[PDB]
């Protein structure tokens, strides 16, 4: 017998181990592999996909499809705000439940840039210019078109190109940010304002709707695996 | 002389023109094609109707309204009644095919609204009543579109059609992982997808299994000012691509 | 007849399979393939970022 | 590994990197280099931990049962029809893909508890169990001692309490070229009867039982089953399960809100 | 290895190896060869044991808890928020450096004790435990049996009493390029609220619990956690902790004398 | 099975041991190393530093 | 002693395992092999053989 | 490993692959290529699990 | 003095025998011989499929 | 694919890493780097022992 000294951790069961083990079914001939379309290799290929964000998850609308409809209309004043939510993709009632959000909730650390796409869904006769802006954490949250504009932004004119892509760049003191809401790892603020009120001709709808999609850029990544807080259970199903 | 809106598609005796489009979404990047000898199990020689079957069939239209929650059409079946496709479909045990889906809807520069056109493969749906299973008629009505609801569906054996969950228990706003295009009246006119055969088996029966469902849900409600034309229809046109069939026999379905 | 692969760092590790059924082997985690072009840009028409999606 | 950032200066062109047509269905390949000035950043971040393989490769309980050391009439053994939909955790994970293919690493955690009595002079020996797999069609056990436990062909595991938990490996036993996570179809060609994944489901039962009664004192053992996919392959991504699960044999659900609400469409104070 | 001694003879120069200006902040590189005659001595002494790696690389208890095998209402499991400041020993060691970076070797020592009763006929089977780690944000357990113990993703360890203590390895899970031992800052940008290291602190909780109740007789198990840094990196040395510790979440202390006193500034009889 | 003879010290826990052990977190991507100033390699680099001595630690 | 870490599945008995094991009868000299006719190598060589089917398994 | 299928087209001959004399005791080496048209199918199936060794080798 | 054999797939595995009696070795499952001609066509006369069993 | 390093004496020892994550490896104690010049002589101006710190 070759002299052996067992070390701590023996006969232990570690959920995330990774050793070889005896096959209960020897020489089994597995069914040949086919070539199904759309194969996934990494959960990121998912999060790089756009999904609609329920930005207007307001007053009961989360129960309706209206949760995704951003309200916009002709106003008798400039600078009015359109909407705003914090760059907290992981634990934010708005984001957390998207494709990007869902994936994030299976981890604990995240890093990367984000793409917010906006699609104007008003009559082709309607016009207007908007100011989409991201203000890093530090000062308060912008409450004026000014202030908001001193941040990173893009001014989107609604011409034939009805979809504008704002792009929240990664800017943090640390490499990764917690997936949960931790003020140490605050993410900043995302706001949108009227650059030039919605102008419409006669017999054309004044109020329209804007849709918003979230997705990660090619520099996005995640770490630390964990169960989602989103799915519970009381007894075994049947 | 062109516009990435312009577009002419032809298969058999049918032809499609696009005066307003984006591009053409293609399955998962995979373009449909005939099953190779390397991926096959059925040893009998398959039938490849070609022109007689791989052509453009145009289903019954549907009217879009300011309240319309959405529509859907299961697919292997929906063409169960279309010419020689439906036929080869009744006389054979096995079959496989790709598709070119073309949803068409048009309004004026003064109308506004936005539709989501997707192809959900393996769109298993839940029942309105927890204890039961939704009856066939509730699942698909062939060429007749089925409807989603702007609320909870009710009892017996219907499908839980509330739109927010696409009757699949998911977040309707995430359907965008599956092949899709948007029809934004303001800039669009039609949507076109090219779904390739997608399944965990080289071939399957066509009356027992619906390998995917087309859904047309409006996220931006239709609207227009008084005086504008009030009837805005939506029309689905689909064309089988590379259809093979195996296991010939009498016709029907058990 | 073993094999040496590099470890996960910011050095390798030797390894031998002791069983006859490949199913007995450990999970291959040194894998790193990826194609997002399936899910994004699944358009038959290649799009230039600088250009518009309508012209 | 992730892509690093490119150095960006100011621009003035007819190029519209900021505007596209989402109606296309194509996702934008827009980086921060466009729509804003950026420094150069050599990014070393690796996506290694988000690989499909790693997302799934972690033992998870899928079920568990009970059985007594005693009982007249036999009837003191348990069984369970293999399936991965009776647990919320793992199901949702596997259901993030339509079709998947993988080997499985079985790990069992067996424990025994002793219940109250009046019995005296109890000096109970070690407990030895037996888990026996029974492929579909095989003869199933009736009592704690019916001949079928000989497992002349059916594979099974014998284990003595006190040792390291039992473990085996299973190859991809699927009939088709992959496991189906969903099935918008029926069992019979006349759409009558079963509808749902429940039809593809058919992987045999698992039988557990005490080999030795131990003592005359009442004991109750519990077997926990743990799956752990290996060498994974996944196709066609899907929206994670939004509504809670209601049944193990189907997709049934009761309508759920898309997310939680906040006060205004402007409230940063998220819920 | 240490430096050996150089042979020194008598000197007569304007060279002042004996005098400098400490006000410089530079420490003198004065050896005994200067200021006195010395023989030659080849010194072999090695500093091998004072390497940062070796100073830290030794398992140390950082905490421990309790939980009963029984209790109605669930409520018979424990938890502990990972952190290394509740123990005096190791904290002071780690706090001899401002920033550090290292992997961790987790070792658990689980033991069970039985308490007095009236219960009879007790022949208790082996005890099997479960330690489950829960990254921050993950769903936490409520009762000894809430679904979350499936650990479909969260890693955890199952262990049967009587065997070698459990052990795992953890990579450098820090967010920044290193662990911070101190933080003269706040959590919020308006200096309101938490001040101290307590803000960087956020590494999830650890959950323990009995898998099997064993017997109906009352039992109380205790779990001891042991850390052991590996592959260490340390930056910016600090004065060892002089005052005793008073709180786990901050630097708070009550003023302490620099050392102990003696009778005269001339007393060799040290205290 | 390759014949094995376990030796004393098995299943033992020695504070100052030094063996390999399974990783609870596989393929974890650690955050890249930075270059903080003043790195220490050995506790001696500390003791070679001057500190004031409380020589007059007398009467209070 | 060469450091060892036992993994789950130890001291387990798997009906369908397949490891080496000590011989209870050392240096036993087995009786030489003969050449019996009709050797089978796989259960399929059996199923490729014809057998009569009781098609009229009707009424008794 | 199993034998793969051969591509078969239509036939017209005095060849009788469909008829033999079972009275012979010899089992027919008739494949589906005879008596019907078939596509070509490269069959990968293995008989590995039906080997006498594996049929018996189980405690 | 070991030996490497291929595994059962759709990579090899090393192996050494530690015992002196060959009976101690594991079952040889990498085996794959086969002769159905014993059981079928055991006729002294070779039969052509295209031809009749009587002429 | 192992590696031999010298032991701590007044002879070597072989070693192989069995795990894929480098974090699983043992503490590197054969290390011996050292720079006291950080803590002592951190002056921008090099000082000659024989000379005075003021001239
Ligand atoms: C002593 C050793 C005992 C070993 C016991 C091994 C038991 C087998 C465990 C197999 C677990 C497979 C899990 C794969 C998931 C599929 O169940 C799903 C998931 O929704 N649907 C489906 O059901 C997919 C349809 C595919 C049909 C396959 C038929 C075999
Ligand atoms: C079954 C397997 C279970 C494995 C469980 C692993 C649990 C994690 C244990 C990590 C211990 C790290 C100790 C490092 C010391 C830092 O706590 C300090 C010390 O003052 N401050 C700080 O807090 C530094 C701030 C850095 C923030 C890092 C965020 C992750």
């Amino acid at each position: 017998g070759l002299p052996t000294l067992a070390t701590p951790g023996s006969n232990q069961f570690l959920t995330s181990d990774d050793f070889q083990s005896p096959s209960a079914m020897p020489q089994f001939d597995v069914t040949p592999e086919m070539d199904i379309p759309g194969q996934v290799n990494n959960l990121m290929e998912i999060a790089e996909v756009d999904s609609v964000v329920p930005v207007n998850n307001t007053e009961g609308k989360e129960m309706s499809i209206e949760a995704y409809q951003i309200p916009v209309q002709s106003n008798p004043t400039n600078g009015s705000q359109v909407f705003g939510f914090p760059l907290t993709p992981g634990a934010s009632s708005v984001l957390n439940r998207t494709l990007l959000g869902e994936i994030l909730n299976y981890y604990a650390h995240w890093s990367g840039s984000i793409k917010l796409t906006f699609m104007f869904c008003g009559s082709a006769m309607a016009t207007g210019k908007f100011l989409l802006a991201y203000s890093p954490p530090g000062a308060g949250a912008p409450t004026t078109r000014k202030e908001a504009m001193l941040g990173t932004h893009v001014i989107w004119d609604v011409g034939l190109q009805s979809s504008c892509v704002l792009c929240i760049p990664w800017i943090s003191q640390t490499h990764y940010r917690y997936v949960v809401m931790d003020e140490y790892t605050a993410g900043g603020y995302i706001t949108c304002w009227y650059q030039t009120n919605i102008v419409v001709p006669a017999d054309a709808q004044s109020d329209c709707k804007i849709l918003c999609f979230v997705s990660a850029c090619n520099d996005f990544s995640v770490r630390m695996l964990k169960d989602t807080p989103f799915i519970k259970q009381d007894n075994f199903f049947q | 002389g062109y516009s990435d809106r312009v577009r002419s598609i032809t298969l058999g005796n049918s032809t499609i023109t696009t005066q307003e489009c984006a591009n053409v979404v293609v399955g998962y990047g995979v373009w449909p094609a005939y099953l190779k000898d390397e991926e096959a199990t059925a040893e009998d020689q398959p039938t490849q109707p070609d022109v007689a079957t791989c052509r453009f069939y145009t289903l019954e239209s549907v009217m879009w309204q300011q309240g319309s929650p959405g529509w859907w059409w299961k697919f292997p079946d929906a063409l169960s009644n279309m010419g020689l496709f439906g036929q080869n479909m009744q006389y054979h045990y096995l079959g496989r095919a790709g598709y070119t889906i073309h949803v068409q809807c048009n309004a004026s520069k003064f109308h506004q609204g936005c539709l989501l056109v997707v192809c959900v493969p393996e769109a298993e749906m839940g029942c309105a009543t927890l204890a039961n299973k939704p009856d066939p008629k509730s699942l698909s009505k062939g060429e007749i579109a089925s409807t989603f609801e702007s609320q909870n569906s009710t009892g017996e054996t219907a499908v839980q059609a509330n739109v927010i969950n696409a009757g699949m228990g998911v977040g309707v706003g995430n359907l965008t992982i599956f092949p899709h295009q948007w029809i934004n009246l303001r800039t669009n006119n039609s949507a076109t997808i090219v779904m390739p055969y997608i399944n965990s088996v080289p071939m399957d029966n066509m009356f027992r299994h619906n390998n995917f469902t087309l859904m047309v849900i409006p996220f931006a409600p239709l609207s227009y000012s008084a005086g504008a034309t009030t009837y805005v229809p939506i029309t689905v046109t689909v064309a089988p691509m590379c259809a093979e069939y195996n296991g010939l026999r009498l016709a029907g379905k058990q | 007849g073993a094999q040496v692969s590099t470890q996960k760092t910011g050095i390798h590790y030797t390894n031998i399979n002791y069983y006859k059924d490949a199913a007995s082997n450990s999970a291959n985690r040194q894998d790193f393939t990826q194609d997002p072009g399936k899910f994004t840009e699944p358009v038959k028409d290649i799009m230039v970022k600088s250009m518009p999606a309508l012209n | 590994r992730v892509a690093d950032t490119v150095g960006s200066g100011p621009v003035n062109s007819e190029s519209i990197p900021a505007l596209t047509a989402a109606e296309t269905g194509h996702t934008s390949q827009v980086v921060p280099s466009d729509t804003m000035q950026t420094r150069h950043v050599k990014n070393y971040h690796s996506r290694s931990e988000s690989t499909v393989e790693n997302f799934l490769c972690r033992s998870a309980c899928v079920f568990y049962t009970t059985y007594k050391n005693h009982d007249s009439d036999g009837d003191n053994f348990a069984y369970w029809v293999i399936n991965a939909r009776q647990v919320a955790q793992l199901r949702r994970k596997l259901e993030m893909f339509t079709y998947a293919r993988f080997d499985l690493e079985l790990t069992f955690v067996i424990t025994s508890t002793q219940e109250q009595s009046t019995t005296q002079g109890q000096d109970t020996p070690v407990l030895t169990h037996q888990i026996m797999y029974v492929p579909p069609g095989g003869p199933v056990p009736t009592k704690v001692n019916s001949y079928s436990w000989q497992t002349s062909t059916n594979p099974s595991v014998f284990w003595t309490e006190g040792n390291a938990p039992p473990r085996m490996s299973i190859p991809f036993i699927g009939i088709g070229n992959a496991y189906s996570m969903f099935y918008d179809g029926w069992a019979r060609f006349d759409k009558q009867g079963t509808y749902g994944i429940s039809t593809l489901n058919s992987m045999g039962t698992l039988y557990m039982r005490h080999v030795n009664g131990g003592g005359p004192g009442p004991i109750v053992s519990t077997v926990r089953i743990y799956f752990k996919p290996k060498h994974v392959k996944t196709w066609v991504p899907r929206p994670p399960r939004l509504c809670q699960y209601k049944k193990a044999g189907n997709v049934n659900f009761i309508p759920t809100s898309v997310t939680e609400g906040r006060t205004d469409i402007t409230t940063m104070k998220t819920t």
